[PDB]
């Protein structure tokens, strides 16, 4: 179901 | 198609290795580099068709290996030296004079949004992967961390700000954040195809879109979060072409690549058409080709070295 995350970016950078 | 709109002729009885166009100084104009093995020079329209050289920079020792265009700079030109490998970059500026960017074994080099430009040396713990500014002068030097990986290039991810991506060795991607100087994210694509070259590199929707290249290029889609490709497009020569990905180059959403042909073939990169092919003019295969960065044509050249530009609509 492999979830997409608008976010991935700042969210990795977090 | 392609529109021949104007040329170049540059007899410098030194082989043509790359071009680029950029805007230059108090005013922005669209000029033309070029770049031989012993000299570069900036060259201005002198009418409708034909460009003359305004300045010339000459190197001797370590030969001009690529121009390294920098998004948002107009008063300089980098350059990259070597005989194979890169040795030096420099940037070149006026009355003409030349400064030592850096130095070293230098394994890839790409100029960013804002003045900055990257690059990386080493192989594997020894790696460093560098982010110089201008102002403009050597002003800051920002490392980033590496992944132990020898970079082969990089791409600046088109669509969002702050994001590096690079290719590696091994058949990896990886994602830095420009900011932090973070590695955020490595990750494998399948162990071939293959590839190695990214020309480009798209953020939508919290998937990335990758451009590579052969089938002359690749599209790999790519969920960052789970970093698992998602997908994979392909464009190729239509029905009837013979011809093998040779090198090339992608702006926005148009690649162009020269074949082993001698060819040059052209694809918008939405619909995956080939939307042009382009024979040699004569009987000299094509050298390289580059989008120009200051308006809509195609810059073709053969060591000759005569640039021919064309208009693309």
């Amino acid at each position: 179901l492999g979830p997409i995350s608008l976010n991935w970016f700042e969210e990795l950078s977090s | 198609n392609l529109q021949l709109v104007s040329e170049l002729k540059n007899p410098s009885g030194s082989c043509s290795v790359d071009v680029s166009a950029m805007f230059w100084e108090g005013c922005k104009e669209p000029c033309i580099i070029t770049a031989c093995e012993d000299v570069v020079s900036l060259w201005k329209a002198l009418d409708a068709w034909q460009w003359e050289k305004l300045y010339t920079w000459h190197f001797a020792e370590v030969p001009v290996l690529q121009i390294v265009p920098v998004p948002d700079v107009y008063n300089l030109v980098c350059v990259a030296l070597g005989n194979l490998e890169i040795r030096e970059i420099r940037a070149l500026f006026c009355s003409e004079k030349q400064v030592l960017l850096k130095s070293g074994n230098i394994k890839a080099v790409l100029g960013l949004t804002k003045r900055r430009l990257v690059s990386s040396s080493g192989t594997l713990s020894d790696q460093q992967v560098e982010v110089m500014t201008f102002a403009g002068g050597g002003k800051e030097n920002q490392f980033l961390m590496p992944p132990e990986e020898t970079i082969l290039t990089f791409a600046e991810v088109q669509g969002m700000q702050e994001a590096l991506l690079g290719t590696t060795i091994m058949n990896n991607i990886v994602i830095w954040n420009l900011k932090t100087g973070q590695l955020l994210k490595k990750m494998h694509i399948d162990d071939s195809y293959q590839a190695s070259v990214c020309h480009k590199a798209y953020s939508e929707m919290g998937l990335l879109f990758i451009v590579l290249s052969h089938p002359v290029f690749q599209l790999i889609v790519i969920n960052p979060k789970t970093t698992l490709s998602v997908g994979v497009m392909l464009y190729c020569l239509p029905p009837g072409q013979a011809g093998r990905f040779l090198e090339g180059d992608v702006k926005d959403h148009c690649a162009a690549a020269i074949l082993t042909s001698g060819t040059i073939a052209i694809w918008d990169l939405l619909l995956g058409q080939c939307t042009a092919l382009l024979p040699p003019v004569s009987d000299q295969h094509w050298s390289f080709v580059k989008w120009s960065g200051t308006d809509s044509h195609l810059l073709a050249g053969q060591k000759d070295g005569n640039i021919f530009v064309y208009h693309y609509s």
